[PDB]
């Protein structure tokens, strides 16, 4: 049976959404030139096809990112005032101070990612929602979770204090109320220094998100080289076979070209579906993670981080998300004797919610999460058959509280 | 002269001698705005990269946008046009531009001794 | 777009493959032929490629139609706003065109009033807890509970449970419980 606890803070990090990336057809393939473009009609439409897959790549980002944030109702402001039973909500709330609403764990974020090609007819869209607004969101987030609790996603917000609220909680997992009312400085302590840690270490990792932009930058990268081949023809330039052959001669030249730049561009409009389909999954299950681990609790086992799950609270980071569980793991432990009933009068006495354990004299019943023997007495245990059907049983007695009172 | 893409940029003057630039002139998409083909004809043309000073006017950081008026207010979006703009038809019926509305803001009574 | 792609000369003279057959020579006409069978090949290449990819996140969806049709249907589901937005009651299957349906019948809450409370009750020095509720005060009593409806109830020794003495709580104010069974013992 544990005796102890300690209150551990993890973080997970999931991709949400990547950069909306626009591909021309006709100028990438030719360019200035009109013989080429003439020639390229002849192909039918391996335009239209395309154009059509990368607008509906860009609207799916948009709407992954739309599914993952906007999932409050009204836009929560924290109370000034802060007197969170000891808690410390300074590290993740936002500070006007600086030139954005973001907090320090954020600003250490987008710090630590950093993120010509235009002229070929490449262009990259921007964002539908800026970071302004998804920093907005997320505060509004952390405001409805610290001042009401799982309430606020069920229907209108109720207020709560914060003590009581992490008694539920502990209520939830199977510890009684009362562990977190008489050991509340030790949990606040331990809290406030998880997070210090966590904000150490973050300072001095980010690997998914900067391998999800490093991706995008290479095949973009390797598009725009594939322009110099010669494909077979006599140069790489089209003004230059343009200008140094004639048109029955230039046009086979020019095939070879045309066919080559449209090999290349199919081969990325294909690398770029398969990819946004991943992204999409894993932006599916960022929604549901946090709409399951932040709104409320969850009794998913290792869903939301390891241990037991308390509460968990969202931070924003660039083309992502970050979650910080807070978790209840057990601690420094006992041996104990056990015993599956005991045996008053010829009737078993399970326990009605706990365990049955002795330090070797004396019998008790506690629960299991937490060490707090109790005398075994009438409240403790129900009867049930007789003394036999029990494969191993102890004999002892019980207080029954009744007969003090008669006397 | 090159670059990373390799591509003539910097050419030296056969005459003079000296060192001159290339570069391409300014091109963009172009994307319309139009709220239905069942209440106006009216459209908004918005080019994709172009700066103003090129070729009503609303400069925003996704592009400029003419045709359309900016105010100050900020209802739900309905066109979704990019950085936290969004157009609409409805304002004697004109276009405008304005900024998003996450939605309304409300602030609960929390203190320590009190419950809902 | 497929059927569509089949009248593009593709580079040759002419789009309909008997033409090329009646007007030239199969010795030249092969290479006439040649190419509509590479254009009409990348044509299908790339229409199967996308039903394929397209077909992925159909099975995907038809995935989650499963799960959620056997949870929020067959039983009550604690996942919050997984059937559906508020606490969840129970479920209805509907049929659809080439889709499923679902009814998410609802428990919401509305109509709030505040109050004033305590995280604990001591009345002989020993700390009182509630069992399964929350202290309450209208403003001249205490009463419990349950903390999802307002049903007030005067607090006995059956609604709590000692735990040590009042003074480790953070927050602890004085009252009286009731104890039922002396006033039946006389
Ligand atoms: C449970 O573990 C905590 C540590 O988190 C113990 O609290 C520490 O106890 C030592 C010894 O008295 C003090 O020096 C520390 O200041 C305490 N706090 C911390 C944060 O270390 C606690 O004593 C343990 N429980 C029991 C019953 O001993
Ligand atoms: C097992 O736990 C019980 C707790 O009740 C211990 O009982 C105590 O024993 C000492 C020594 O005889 C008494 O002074 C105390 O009054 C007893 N009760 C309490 C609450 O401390 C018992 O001693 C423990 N077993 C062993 C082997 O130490
Ligand atoms: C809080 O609720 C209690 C419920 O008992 C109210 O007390 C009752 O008030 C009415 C009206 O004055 C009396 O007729 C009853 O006899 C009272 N019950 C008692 C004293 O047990 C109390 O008034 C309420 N507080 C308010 C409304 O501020
Ligand atoms: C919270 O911690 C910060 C430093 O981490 C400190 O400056 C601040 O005073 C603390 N707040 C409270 C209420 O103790
Ligand atoms: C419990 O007993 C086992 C068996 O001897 C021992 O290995 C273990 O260390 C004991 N637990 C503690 C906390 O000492
Ligand atoms: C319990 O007591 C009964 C009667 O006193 C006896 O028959 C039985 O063997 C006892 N069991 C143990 C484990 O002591
Ligand atoms: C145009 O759309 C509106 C919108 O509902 C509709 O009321 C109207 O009947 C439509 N007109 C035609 C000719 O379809
Ligand atoms: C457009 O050009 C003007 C004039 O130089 C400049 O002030 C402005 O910043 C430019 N627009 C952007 C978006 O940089
Ligand atoms: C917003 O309000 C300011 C303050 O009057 C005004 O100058 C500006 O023109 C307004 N923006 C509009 C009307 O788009
Ligand atoms: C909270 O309750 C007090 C009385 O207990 C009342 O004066 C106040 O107006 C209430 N606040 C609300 C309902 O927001
Ligand atoms: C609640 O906060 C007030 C300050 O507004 C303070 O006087 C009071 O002691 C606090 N009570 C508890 C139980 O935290
Ligand atoms: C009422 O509560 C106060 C708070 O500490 C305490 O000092 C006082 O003794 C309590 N009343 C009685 C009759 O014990």
């Amino acid at each position: 049976i544990p005796t102890n606890f300690t209150i551990s803070v993890t973080t997970e990090i999931l991709p949400v959404s990547m950069t909306k990336t626009s591909v021309d057809c006709t100028m990438y393939i030719c360019g200035d030139s009109t013989e080429c473009s003439n020639l390229l009609l002849q192909y039918g439409s391996f335009c239209t096809q395309l154009n059509r897959a990368l607008t509906g790549i860009a609207v799916e980002q948009d709407k992954n990112t739309q599914e993952v944030f906007a999932q409050v109702k009204q836009i929560y402001k924290t109370p000034p005032i802060k007197d969170f039973g000891g808690f410390n909500f300074s590290q993740i709330l936002p500070d006007p101070s600086k030139p954005s609403k973001r907090s320090f764990i954020e600003d250490l974020l987008f710090n630590k990612v950093t993120l010509a090609q235009k002229f070929n007819g490449l262009t990259v869209l921007p964002p539908l929602l800026t970071d302004e607004m998804i920093a907005q969101y997320t505060s509004a987030l952390l405001a409805g979770t610290i001042t009401s609790g799982w309430t606020f996603g069920a229907g209108a917000a109720l207020q709560i204090p914060f003590a009581m609220q992490m008694a539920y909680r502990f209520n939830g997992i199977g510890v009684t109320q009362n562990v977190l009312y008489e050991n509340q400085k030790l949990i606040a302590n331990q809290f406030n220094s998880a997070i210090g840690k966590i904000q150490d270490s973050l300072s001095s990792a980010l690997g998914k998100l900067q391998d999800v932009v490093n991706q995008n930058a290479q095949a973009l990268n390797t598009l725009v080289k594939q322009l110099s081949s010669n494909f077979g023809a006599i140069s790489s330039v089209l003004n230059d076979i343009l200008s140094r052959l004639d048109p029955p001669e230039a046009e086979v030249q020019i095939d070879r070209l045309i066919t080559g730049r449209l090999q290349s561009l199919q081969t990325y409009v294909t690398q770029q579906l398969i990819r946004a389909a991943e992204i999409r999954a894993s932006a599916n299950l960022a929604a549901t993670k946090m709409s399951e681990c932040v709104l409320g609790q969850s009794k998913r086992v290792d869903f939301c981080g390891k241990g037991y799950h308390l509460m968990s609270f969202p931070q924003s980071a660039p083309h992502g998300v970050v979650f910080l569980h807070v978790t209840y793991v057990p601690a420094q432990e006992k041996n104990f004797t056990t015993a599956p009933a005991i045996c008053h009068d010829g009737k078993a006495h399970f326990p009605r919610e706990g365990v049955f354990v002795s330090n070797g004299t004396h019998w008790f019943v506690t629960q299991r999460n937490f060490y707090e023997p109790q005398i075994i007495t009438t409240d403790n245990t129900f009867v049930s058959g007789n003394c036999d059907v029990v494969i191993g049983i102890v004999n002892n007695t019980v207080y029954d509280p009744l007969q003090p009172e008669l006397d | 002269g090159r670059d990373i893409a390799d591509t003539t940029d910097a050419v030296r003057d056969p005459q003079t001698l000296e060192i001159l630039d290339i570069t391409p002139c300014s091109f963009g998409g172009v994307s319309v705005i139009t709220p239905g083909t069942n209440t106006s004809n009216q459209v908004a043309v918005l080019y994709q990269g172009v700066n103003c000073t090129e070729v009503n006017v609303f400069q925003t950081r996704a592009g400029c946008l003419i045709g359309a008026e900016h105010v100050n207010n900020s209802y739900e979006c309905d066109i979704p046009i990019g950085a936290g703009i969004c157009a609409s038809y409805q304002t004697s019926q004109s276009i405008i531009a304005y900024t998003m509305s996450l939605g309304v803001e409300n602030s609960v009574a929390y203190s320590n001794n009190s419950i809902a």
